[PDB]
């Protein structure tokens, strides 16, 4: 609910993630004082993340996991400017994901297995873990499936509005396109 | 106090000892900070070049013992761009290889790089300890993988 | 003694093992309020394990190690069905 909320820019220092649960939630761990819970915030007008309360992160600092920091190209103890991100006002109408392609890789190359995994299970668990979140192409994330840790890199995102029976928007690879994950998004998994 | 007397070399020796002990004592961030101070004090002096060449390496190693691979990469880039001698030095290549190995989480690759580095330039007990804690940190990450 | 025990089904979340010792014992660590001590319990009507009292696991949660998850193909926080088991019958 972005109808009423401040949009002032805050300078927060990037720190280590408190624990693996927040990293597996694909959320920026912020203090309750820093930002309310479950609200979208954009850093550098580029990287969108969902705030999650954490007691291990002091005020004035923002928590990220390894993959998100690598995507952001940030060093430990570096300032970043975060603002409240209104997807509805930003994209206007293309606030939903029509198609999303994800490249899946073994986080541990030595733990590769030859079993055949079904992409539908991956879609189900990915949605379960990251439902109702803003995603943009070229985003690195960590997901645990069947006890195996995988690195997921979003390849491309197609943004559509709620009501387009026929997808008319071209599959975009730029970070600009953004949409909230929904059960109806057409999820494709590639190597 | 030596710095307060403008004795750069004596302060540099004392700071080397302090940083060495601090890194061996689990205080990697402080050791890296002291190494940065040593780098800044020794920059531009023709007598201390090699010291710089090692300093950068050591600093990066400490930053890698703290699991701060990005900072190690920043230190490597700063050393390469600021000191031409360090850019072409074997220490720079070794630090880059260690950074890449930690990024890919390949402990065996790190061990191979360490052996290659030892084959041409003998390692010292300080480096042994730093890289051992780093490898044990990779093992701890493997524990977190489960 | 397995003659008497509550056989009611429970839905329990799969979580990381409390520590390496529990994983080594290969015994489902459960709270005293969950099930009695030292009894065989079946899960999904396929996976049988021996229960051991553990105060570190809150009621309504079941602990597993990596190998058990590999056997069952389970992810973290997955919901599984647990019931009492009687191999003799």
């Amino acid at each position: 609910d972005m109808t009423n909320m401040d949009t002032r820019t805050r300078h927060l220092k990037v720190s280590n993630c408190p624990n693996n649960s927040y990293a597996l939630a694909n959320v920026a761990a912020v203090s309750p004082n820093d930002f309310p819970n479950n609200i979208y915030i954009i850093i550098d007008n580029l990287f969108v993340f969902t705030t999650r309360h954490s007691n291990d992160i002091p005020p004035g600092t923002i928590g990220f996991n390894g993959n998100q920091r690598t995507w952001g190209g940030w060093s430990l103890n570096q300032d970043v400017q975060a603002k409240a991100f209104d997807l509805f006002k930003y994209s206007g109408k293309q606030s939903y994901l029509g198609s999303i392609d994800i490249d899946i890789s073994f986080r541990a190359r030595g733990k590769a297995v030859s079993t055949v995994f079904d992409q539908d299970e991956l879609a189900k668990q990915f949605v379960r873990c990251y439902e109702s979140q803003i995603f943009s192409p070229t985003q690195y994330l960590i997901m645990e499936f069947q006890g195996h840790f995988f690195d997921l890199k979003i390849r491309n995102v197609q943004a559509i509005d709620l009501g387009d029976i026929e997808p008319t928007s071209a599959v975009a690879t730029g970070i600009e396109t953004k949409g909230i994950l929904t059960k109806q998004t057409q999820i494709n998994f590639f190597k | 106090w030596y710095a307060q007397d403008q004795s750069v070399a004596l302060s540099n020796k004392c700071f080397i000892k302090c940083a060495d002990l601090k890194a061996l004592d689990g205080q990697y961030i402080e050791a890296s900070d002291i190494y940065s101070k040593l780098i800044k004090s020794s920059m531009g002096n023709r007598l201390s070049q090699w010291s710089l060449k090692d300093y950068f390496l050591k600093k990066g190693l400490c930053q890698l013992a703290a699991t701060d691979a990005v900072a190690a990469a920043r230190t490597l880039q700063e050393g390469q761009s600021e000191d031409p001698n360090f850019a072409d030095s074997r220490e720079s290549n070794f630090l880059k290889s260690l950074i890449d190995a930690v990024n890919e989480g390949d402990s065996e690759q790190l061990s191979e790089h360490c052996k290659e580095f030892d084959n041409f330039m003998r390692l010292d007990k300080w480096k042994i300890t730093i890289l051992n804690k780093i490898k044990e940190s990779i093992q701890q990450q493997e524990d977190d993988l489960l």
